[PDB]
């Protein structure tokens, strides 16, 4: 027998007067599975089914379970459960984030970020798209590499204070990542009018290079190399 | 539907309800990098206070800066006192020196990698207190 | 009633699905011209289409000179012919079409030294019509190909003005006199259910994996559509054909990928020989879906099994070149690591034959109509459509190819689009629904909400994931298929029997889960009885007892000669299967395969052949 | 478009880099022109560092004018005492040497 204490963070909004507290369960740990979202799940089969998450895939690439694990933005089919019986697991949402119920932020205003990068491929030319396949290096698509591999969990945006203080104006490092993905993909056109819309200081400059996005990210990328990488194109390109 | 639209619609709905926020500082773990990073604006903040009232006192206060030297005579200059005087003004300005630099390697985009952060860090952490006992010793 | 709050949406189509086929006949309406709407229970991006890391198969001919016509003989015997000819005429022919759209797109797929998209040797396929060898055209982002996909087709989806119904967990099909009228849906984030009605329905729910105890899809693959269908008074078909992945992780039940087998990988048994060479002479473990995995749960039965238990295979991966590795298979580098805990390089790989995909789902033309079945006819219902993996166009048959339901989700979704574009305009009258119409699916809401039962809701889903895994596995025996039928049959009526504890409006997934696991049901209970009906060995479904290949004729010698046998003798038929909603008695009937093709001159049909790699 | 917020950050490390440069040269180099360089350098990278923490922390339409407009103010004070500190008083490079051997 191996007993395993878990603090889950817990906040019911159908009723009234009930304020954010924390609750513990009690889970042998050799009828559970090796990770987090193992005993989430075994709890809410088991235990208290009043638990509400988000879970899909359990494989690490759909991004669900984007929540903060001991003071840690990681997901939590990917994380598994420290076996120390010593320490206790605290469970919480992903942090400064409007909490809808039980480890469940809404990330409206996180997708809608996305959404004004224009995450897609630009042509000038798009009469005559559609009908064949645009040539593209080994070495172009090389610079591909270690950026279109992001879930867009939002572990990275919400770790970083930048995105805590200034949450309405400044976009984030997953969705200014993606806008520096679609930058140095040589099949889009538009990279001048790309950098043209990060032309205030909120949207782009309001990152102070504190470097907590990188260090929790689940599939081991760097925003922060794309962020910097960004402000030099923006300091240097053509008209 | 439109980009902009939609955050409109985040902050009409979630200020108009009663759902809290998610813990922040209260539940994240301390890291060097990002605790480098505050200690960044807690030196600038107060160095630049500290130019603002140097300034600010030579033109409002009368009196030479000559005539100023001496009134901290009346103190009577305790040596062991004194080096502890000037530390605490070489400490904060040094830390912001070397820090400033690893900031414009960033800028660069050179080191950016979690290793190369603590490393980098380690550097500029102990060149703080060299620079800041060498200098306090002229 | 008084309770929940009724919220009418008026619409010109909508579109249940948000993953690849669904995503793709959103927008795919939207570009036409069309008031679309987008009802998701996930957001577009967790939708599972994402977990795809083998490829898209396109006959681009950038490795070797190919054909698509190659790609039509390698489809239609993978499916072992009970595939619809017509249909996989229609889905080879767009195959390059499609892909290339998705490249101009956005899709950054993985290149060669001509600059051309990357094509690499996939499960079961061939050049020449099954003369030239192996054949290169699947199409990959680098062992994320599906990830890849799902968010190059949702970031070009932002494009055009669809509405978007982000986590609505639909709950059945508006129907009114034999037509679709909408779909009614429950809103996760506030409780409150929503009718979106409109002109034209879409379905693309995705699969039922869930259905058993081990399987590579995700939690949310619950088979909800093909549920909504069946609720309806429609026929799904095919529902007995599940499909067994080779190569999956032994623990969570992750998948590694059939691109492992294709850039070089071989399969290692106990021993160490290479069994896949004993069991296919020249196809080696580079097989088909069914055959490959067939092999290796046989491996098993003999005792010849590898680990502590015995009860799973090996994947070698560490003979293939490390610089390779590090390229062609990133994805299952990560994820073998983390769940398994085996270095991909410097050790090899454990594997179990696991639940992958549902060949079956909502009967479908070629153009994407949902069919029905009257007088032993098909018939269109109108205003309903379904593409993808929730559909049964049977592109695929009896068993899946490898790597083609991401080109089973473009074409067939693109398809659903152009059918409600060729025909039927915008802004065209939305047909009444009833001022009543949706009482049954909020009274079956508010039921499972107050639940009171003996069993947990849980403790239900256990049941039924066990039972179908033991009796409904990769070799089914009639025995075994009759107490799997009234296993589930007595589980069917424990429904009324179970205990939901959360009894709030705001993300209840203590309610959702148990409508998901009512919708598992009537996935399962069409499965297994199906499963006992059919008495051959056709693709996925292998009896124990009925090893033959029934078909009309005995194809191993010439017909020219031979008689025929009659339609109710022979099992090269489709299984329609039904089921009443109150008593769980599921009731099936059957049609004729489609053998014609679309062009008769400009693509051969395809006789019945010994199906043997 | 008009690229401003762009030349303003570049700006900013064209001070930086300035700044650095001159503290070894006031050190080595100690004259009348070094008090000024050293002066102009080191009050225009203060006004645009808390120009920085003003537009993070500092909330509001109403609010963020009124930090602007006073930390204008602390600064030109700034600028202008350390000129005068330098002009009728001892210079700063001068001054710093002073203090450091007492
Ligand atoms: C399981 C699996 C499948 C798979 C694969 C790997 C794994 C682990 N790899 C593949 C590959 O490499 N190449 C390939 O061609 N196929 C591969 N597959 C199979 C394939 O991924 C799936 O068959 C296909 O992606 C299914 O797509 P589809 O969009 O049709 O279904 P889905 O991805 O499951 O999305 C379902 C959507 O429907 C909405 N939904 C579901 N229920 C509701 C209700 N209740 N109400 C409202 N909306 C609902 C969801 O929102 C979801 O978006
Ligand atoms: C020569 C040594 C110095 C170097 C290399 C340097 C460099 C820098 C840089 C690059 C930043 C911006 C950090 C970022 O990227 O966000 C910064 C911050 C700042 N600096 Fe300096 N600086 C130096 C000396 C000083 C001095 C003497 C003062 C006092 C007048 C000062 C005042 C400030 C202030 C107020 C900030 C606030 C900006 C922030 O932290 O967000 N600096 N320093
Ligand atoms: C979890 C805690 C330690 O996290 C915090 C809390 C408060 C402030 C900060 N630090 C900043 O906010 C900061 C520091 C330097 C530059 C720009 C910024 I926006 C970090
Ligand atoms: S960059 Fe990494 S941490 Fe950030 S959203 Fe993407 S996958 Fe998540
Ligand atoms: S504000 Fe930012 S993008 Fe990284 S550098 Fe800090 S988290
Ligand atoms: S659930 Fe898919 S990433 Fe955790």
């Amino acid at each position: 027998p191996r007993i395993k204490k878990f603090a889950i963070y817990r906040w019911d909004p159908d009723k009234t007067g009930d304020k954010p507290h924390m609750q513990t369960y009690e889970i042998d740990l050799n009828n559970c599975g090796p990770m987090v979202l193992d005993a989430l799940i075994k709890i809410k089969n088991e235990i208290d089914s009043t638990l509400t998450f988000r879970r899909s895939c359990r494989e690490g690439i759909c991004g669900s379970c984007a929540m903060n694990i001991n003071g840690g933005n990681t997901l939590a089919c990917t994380r598994r459960i420290d076996t120390n019986l010593d320490k206790v697991s605290k469970i919480y949402p992903l942090p400064h984030m409007y909490v809808i119920k039980d480890l469940v932020p809404d990330l409206s205003n996180f997708y809608a970020q996305y959404k004004s990068i224009e995450p897609y491929l630009k042509k000038k030319d798009e009469s005559q798209e559609g009908k064949q396949q645009y040539l593209q290096s080994i070495e172009e698509r090389e610079k591909l590499d270690g950026l279109y591999e992001c879930i867009l969990c939002a572990c990275c945006s919400t770790s970083c204070p930048s995105y805590w203080w200034n949450g309405d104006k400044y976009l984030g490092p997953a969705v200014l990542m993606q806008a520096y993905r679609w930058m140095i993909d040589s099949r889009d056109d538009f990279t001048e009018e790309r950098l043209a819309k990060l032309q205030d200081p909120f949207s782009l400059y309001r990152c102070h290079t504190i470097m907590n996005c990188t260090g929790t990210c689940p599939k081991g990328l760097n925003p922060g190399k794309a962020i910097a990488e960004i402000k030099k194109m923006m300091a240097t390109y053509k008209e | 539907t439109t980009a902009k639209e939609e955050m409109e619609r985040f902050w009409n709905k979630n200020l108009g309800s009663n759902r809290p926020l998610s813990p922040h500082i209260t539940i994240y773990r301390w890291s060097l990098p990002m605790a480098m990073s505050i200690c960044h604006r807690g030196t600038g903040i107060a160095l630049s206070a500290g130019v603002s009232l140097f300034g600010l006192s030579a033109l409002l206060l009368p009196g030479n800066f000559e005539s100023h030297l001496e009134l901290v005579k009346s103190l009577c200059l305790g040596p062991t006192l004194i080096y502890t005087a000037k530390f605490g003004i070489v400490f904060p300005l040094m830390y912001h020196t070397w820090n400033g630099i690893r900031h414009l390697i960033w800028d660069l985009g050179k080191g950016l990698t979690i290793p190369q952060l603590t490393q980098s860090g380690v550097v500029v952490l102990i060149l703080t207190v060299l620079s800041s006992v060498g200098l306090a010793a002229m | 009633s008084t309770q929940y709050p009724v919220v009418d949406h008026e619409f010109d189509a909508v579109v249940v699905g948000a993953g690849g086929a669904g995503l793709r006949a959103a927008f795919g309406l939207s570009e036409a011209g069309f008031n679309t709407a987008c009802v998701t229970k996930l957001f577009p991006t967790r939708s599972h289409t994402v977990a795809a890391q083998g490829g898209i198969n396109a006959a681009l001919g950038n490795m070797e000179e190919d054909n698509w016509r190659w790609h039509f003989y390698d489809t239609v015997k993978g499916s072992d012919w009970l595939g619809d000819q017509d249909a996989i005429h229609y889905m080879t022919e767009q195959a390059p079409a499609s892909v290339v759209e998705l490249e101009n797109y956005g899709m950054p797929f993985s290149r060669t030294e001509d600059g051309k998209i990357y094509q690499r040797a996939f499960g079961g396929q061939s050049l020449k019509f099954g003369k030239g060898g192996q054949a290169h055209r699947c199409c990959c982002v680098a062992d994320r190909t599906g990830h890849s996909l799902l968010h190059t087709l949702y970031g070009r989806s932002l494009r055009y003005d669809t509405s978007y119904f982000v986590e609505y967990f639909a709950l059945d099909l508006l129907m009114e006199n034999g037509e679709c009228r909408g779909v009614i849906a429950l809103c996760i984030e506030d409780g409150s259910i929503h009718r979106i009605r409109a002109r034209n329905t879409v379905v693309a729910t995705g699969g039922y994996g869930r259905t058993y105890f081990s399987c590579t899809s995700a939690h949310t693959s619950t088979g909800d559509g093909t549920a909504m269908v069946t609720r309806a008074g429609l026929p799904c078909q095919d529902l007995e054909f599940v499909q067994f992945h080779p190569t999956g992780i032994y623990g969570a039940g992750c998948l590694i990928t059939e691109g492992c087998r294709g850039e070089g990988g071989i399969l290692i048994n106990s021993q160490g020989e290479r069994f896949m060479e004993r069991y296919a002479p020249v196809a080696k473990d580079l097989a088909s879906r069914d055959v490959v995995s067939r092999s290796m749960t046989l491996e098993i039965r003999e005792g010849r099994g590898c680990g502590p238990e015995k009860d799973h295979v090996y994947l070698q991966l560490h003979h293939l070149p490390p610089e390779q590795l590090a390229v062609r298979l990133p994805g299952i580098s990560e994820t073998a690591m983390i769940f398994a805990g085996v270095d991909v390089t410097k050790e090899p790989i454990p594997v179990l034959p696991t639940v992958h995909y549902n060949m079956g789902g909502i009967p479908t033309n070629y153009k994407g109509q949902v069919l029905r079945h009257v007088n032993g006819q098909d018939q269109v219902v109108p205003g309903l459509y379904a593409c993808g993996e929730a559909a049964c166009a049977s592109v695929h048959g009896a068993n899946r190819l490898g790597a083609n339901s991401l080109l089973d989700l473009v074409v067939f979704g693109r398809a659903c689009a152009l059918s409600i574009a060729e025909s039927c305009r915008p802004g065209d009258k939305v047909p009444s629904i009833k001022p009543n119409a949706g009482e049954e699916s909020v009274m079956n809401l508010d039921k499972l909400r107050f639940a009171n039962g003996t069993i947990r809701t849980s403790e239900l889903r256990l049941s039924m994931q066990k039972s179908m895994q033991s009796h409904a596995a990769v070799f089914r025996v009639g025995s075994v298929l009759q107490e799997g039928c009234e296993k589930i049959l007595r589980l069917y009526g424990d429904l009324q029997h179970l205990k939901t504890f959360d009894r709030g409006m705001v993300w209840n997934t203590d309610l959702v889960e148990t409508l998901e696991l009512q919708n598992l049901m009537l996935c399962a209970l069409q499965t297994i009885y199906g499963a006992e009906a059919r008495k051959e060995s056709r693709g996925a479904h292998a009896r124990e007892d009925f090893k033959e290949r029934v078909d009309e004729y005995d194809y191993s010698k010439p017909i020219q000669g031979q008689q025929k046998k009659p339609f109710q003798e022979h099992w090269r038929k489709h299984t329609l299967s039904y089921v009443d909603v109150k008593t769980g008695k599921v009731s099936l009937e059957y049609r004729p395969v489609i053998d014609k093709t679309l062009n008769e001159a400009d693509c051969a049909t395809v006789p019945p052949a010994i199906r043997s790699y | 478009s008009s690229k401003a917020a762009s030349l303003h950050w570049t700006g900013e490390r064209v001070v930086s880099v300035l700044l650095l440069g001159l503290l070894p040269a006031a050190y080595l180099n100690p004259c009348s022109a070094m008090d000024y360089s050293l002066a102009a350098a080191l009050t225009l990278h203060g006004h645009w560092g808390i120009g920085q923490v003003v537009t993070d922390y500092v909330r509001g339409d109403a609010l963020q004018k009124a930090a602007k407009a006073g930390l204008l103010a602390l600064s030109a004070f700034t600028f202008a005492g350390l000129c005068y500190f330098n002009y009728h008083d001892v210079g700063i490079c001068k001054a710093v040497a002073m203090l450091w051997k007492l």
